[PDB]
């Protein structure tokens, strides 16, 4: 039946969700997550949105500001607003499923509230698709796809130029932070293919 | 993060074998979450970080997938032109343009709230401003605006049944991430996914560019340009955050380099060792690489050459002989706290001295400390992530290779002295440092082993559990936070696919109000420690046969 969600856990407690439409499937997923990792997910949400100080104090004010300064929330919301009903169902279903369990938790905290909530002095609130999306954006996009030191690289290059002179300073920079190194082991063998682009390595800008 | 995919031509007793070791550091509760989805077009099993809708590690009975960080350059910094007369504006294409801004308030428990402003231009959020030069730096990410599409691509890819359907989704993932594929017929594949900018001519991607217009990106490069391979002649695909392809450039981050010295070689050595590998042999590569000192291979030849003419009683020579007799694999002594051989300590002390004498000496402060690390840095809880050859060591390797290095040595790191002289001097420092701590008899040196800790604070440094929930393992292992293996078309089984993973400490992080820990709070911890694994179930028959519990819901959307 269209409204049925069957959840089965194996010998290690790993859940398997059975459902007939997108929203129900992800609802099942969100529900088991709320059962297994509610405190971890709540803290990850605060981590990815910069709302840790609200529950942990002044030690995390700089952290929260740093997180907010590194993204543009309205832009993420706009991406969500442009999704098709089918894609939206993934995010909506997921959030709705976690809410069903969170609601149960807040109704019978005496037995269902994870101890950490009591330890850290606060209770869990509901989630929205934006929150689900931000778990991914803040922990995959910002941790594994936002690496750069260009400003400091420029400072290094300036310092090198001051110590060794213009042309030599540029050459040393190329020795310490080369653009490409042809002896680097490559996952794809050279016989298969090579990258066709050649890049400037003289700060021509 | 590492991965090795073995195709039809290199697999023994199977058509394909995929082994993934994503490295995110170690936490309690588990960094990843186990999940199976069946319905609405999906039929999958595996585990994924933070329980994202899309499984980053898993299979659907037809194909299997995994990932490792790409480390490509998809972020450039634009130097915006400001004006003291027009605050909140910047010069772009001949006009003073208005910056977007938003106010944010940080509520603080037991404290006073703080509000500040976040500024943004056509090139991205402003990172810092320099009123002196009246410059504001904006961070431009090639994936900006495709964050949600990337999450969705990682979800829809789970439904793919072949290379064509899978790459269609790979082309929609915009973050710099290496994606891997294997299937029931023995095919294997790789795609260095992500959006990369199509830059103007002369744009040096390691340094900022002016934001006034002329240096704006032309757009994004097409998917055809993303490095990729399907069924390579080698019969395998290996990666440990190394270069995807010849001539492909890495991230501009100073600490990241793809050069002659790379840890992925350790994987290659093991895969090329024998003509074919069985699933057990493929899994065993985790154990070996997790215990392999990464510097021995790189500097032992140099050390041997330098000590070639010394006498038997010379301590410099004795330290190298110790290294020569070792394969670089670290093993704990029966005390469970020290390593059997002192090689890693010898290399750490030697390498630290060498860097101080070469790379560090050639770089002006305070940038010199960017190249002083030996790669053995840790905490008392052990390393926070994987171990790698340090950036200083990679540069030093190019210098010790001499003419064999394709990198012109603009400055001689040995400053006109014979390399042997500097190598011997570092060895003299090494002997003095270690002999002072352990005595003169090397054979009795019990050097401390690095340990591993499942931390209660998540990678951001934010508590995700109570401190007391921290868990410790005696043996540090340079391996995936989780390890998963998928084996297609096994000849030793009638099943079309076999899969296993390990999610430590356990599937559940739940603790009841009275302190009662969930039944699956720590049942994968020992399994993790000794390289064990548990079966991942996919089919209804297997799931029902291994069923521990069930709950059926009827929900009205
Ligand atoms: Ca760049």
């Amino acid at each position: 039946s269209s409204s049925e969600i069957k959840i089965v856990r194996d010998e290690y407690g790993m859940p398997h969700i059975y459902a007939n439409d997108t929203w129900h499937l992800f609802y099942g997923y969100g529900y088991v997550v709320a059962q297994d990792r509610l405190f971890q997910m709540e803290m990850a949400r605060r981590s990815t949105q910069g709302t840790v100080a609200e529950v942990l104090g002044k030690d995390f004010v700089k952290f929260d500001k740093d997180i907010r300064r590194n993204y543009w929330p309205d832009a993420i919301r706009a991406q969500i607003a442009a999704l098709s009903p089918e894609d939206m169902s993934i995010l909506q279903g997921y959030a709705d499923g976690m809410n069903a369990w969170i609601d149960k938790v807040n109704t019978n905290p005496e037995t269902l509230l994870p101890k950490q909530f009591n330890t850290f002095g606060f209770t869990p609130k509901r989630w929205e698709p934006f929150d689900v999306a931000m778990i991914f954006v803040g922990t995959m996009a910002n941790r594994f796809s936002d690496s750069t030191s260009e400003i400091d690289n420029l400072a290094l290059l300036t310092a090198l130029k001051d110590k060794y002179g213009v042309s030599q300073g540029m050459a040393v920079f190329n020795q310490l932070k080369w653009l490409v190194n042809p002896s680097a082991p490559t996952t794809i063998a050279v016989q298969e293919s090579n990258y066709p682009l050649k890049f400037n390595q003289q700060n021509s800008q | 993060s590492n991965m090795w995919v073995i195709g039809k031509s290199k697999a023994q007793d199977a058509k394909a074998i995929m082994v993934n070791g994503p490295q995110f550091g170690w936490y309690a509760p588990a960094y990843t979450y186990g999940i199976g989805l069946h319905g609405a077009g999906y039929d999958v099993t595996g585990n994924t970080p933070f329980a994202y809708p899309g499984l980053v590690f898993g299979h659907n009975g037809v194909i299997s997938w995994g990932s490792t960080a790409g480390l490509g350059d998809d972020v450039d910094i634009f130097a915006e032109r400001l004006s003291a007369e027009k605050p909140g504006y910047y010069l772009h294409n001949g006009k003073w343009v208005k910056m977007l801004s938003r106010e944010e308030t940080i509520t603080v428990k037991n404290g006073q709230a703080e509000t500040f402003t976040v500024w943004r231009t056509v090139h991205g959020n402003i990172l810092q401003t320099d009123q002196t030069t009246q410059t504001a730096y904006a961070k431009s990410r090639a994936w900006d605006g495709k964050e949600v599409a990337s999450l969705l691509a990682w979800t829809h890819q789970m439904k793919a049944k072949n290379w064509q359907e899978w790459t269609q989704q790979a082309a929609k993932q915009a973050l710099t991430i290496n994606w891997y594929y294997a299937d029931v017929n023995g095919n294997i594949g790789y795609v260095h996914t992500g959006a990369y900018p199509d830059r103007q001519s002369g744009h040096d991607p390691r340094l900022p560019v002016p934001g006034t217009g002329k240096w704006d990106w032309k757009g994004l490069l097409p998917f055809e340009m993303n490095p990729k391979v399907y069924n390579p002649q080698s019969g395998y695909i290996a990666n440990w955050n190394n270069s995807p392809q010849k001539d492909y450039p890495a991230s501009d981050l100073f600490a990241f380099l793809w050069g002659g010295a790379d840890r992925v070689t350790e994987i290659d050595r093991l895969l090329e060792q024998k003509p074919r590998l069985t699933a057990d042999q493929a899994w065993d590569v985790i154990r070996q690489t997790s215990r392999q000192d990464l510097n021995l291979r790189l500097f032992l030849p140099t050390l041997q050459a330098a000590t070639s003419g010394l006498t038997q009683s010379d301590p410099r020579r004795q330290l190298v002989e110790t290294l020569t007799r070792w394969d670089g694999i670290n093993l704990l002594n029966d005390d469970g706290k020290t390593w059997q051989q002192p090689g890693s300590a010898i290399l750490n002390v030697w390498l630290t001295s060498m860097l101080k004498r070469t790379v560090v000496a050639a770089v002006p402060m305070p940038f010199d400390k960017w190249y002083s690390a030996s790669g053995y840095e840790t905490t008392q809880d052990g390393p926070t992530g994987s171990l790698n050859i340090s950036v200083g060591a990679k540069i030093l390797y190019e210098a010790v290779q001499g003419d064999k290095s394709p990198i012109p040595q603009a400055v001689d790191l040995f400053a006109g002295k014979p390399q042997q002289e500097v190598v011997l001097a570092a060895l003299e420092d090494t002997w003095e440092t270690l002999s002072k701590r352990y005595g003169n008899n090397v054979s009795n040196w019990k050097t401390p082993a690095m340990a591993l800790t499942f931390r209660a604070n998540n990678f951001f440094g934010v508590p995700q559990a109570a401190a007391e929930e921290t868990r410790h393992q005696a043996e540090y292992q340079n391996r995936g936070t989780e390890n998963d293996m998928i084996v297609f078309s096994p000849t030793t089984s009638d099943r079309p696919v076999l899969a296993w993973d390990v999610v430590a400490p356990g599937q559940s992080g739940f603790i009841a109000p009275d302190g009662t820990v969930d039944k699956h709070y720590e049942d994968q911890l020992k399994m993790y420690e000794n390289f064990g694994r548990k079966s991942l179930w996919l089919t209804k028959q297997d799931v029902e046969a291994h069923k521990e519990s069930q709950e059926v819901l009827h929900v009205q959307r």
